[PDB]
């Protein structure tokens, strides 16, 4: 998944 | 025998617009163009680093979960  | 990629800076990252389950949902360019999705519509970006390669996670995506190489 993305990072944020 | 799976991806497990964490992204480095500046690496290129996909996600399939039609398949993903929700926008947190992305591949590396290795399990992205060697995919189903490669003909799909996508969006991509340059990593800001960190971050998952989400190639075999089956609940990532609605169609095409793995590519060719980690199937
Ligand atoms: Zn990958
Ligand atoms: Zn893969
Ligand atoms: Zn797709």
């Amino acid at each position: 998944r993305l990072w944020s | 025998s799976l991806c497990g990629r964490v992204f480095k800076v500046g690496e290129p990252t996909y996600s399939c617009r039609d398949c993903a389950v929700d926008p947190t949902c992305v591949l590396c360019m290795e399990c992205f163009l060697g995919s189903i999705h490669r003909d799909h519509r996508y969006r991509m970006t340059t990593s800001g680093g960190g971050g998952f390669c989400d190639c075999g996670d089956t609940e990532a995506w609605k169609e095409g979960p793995y590519c060719q190489k980690h199937e």
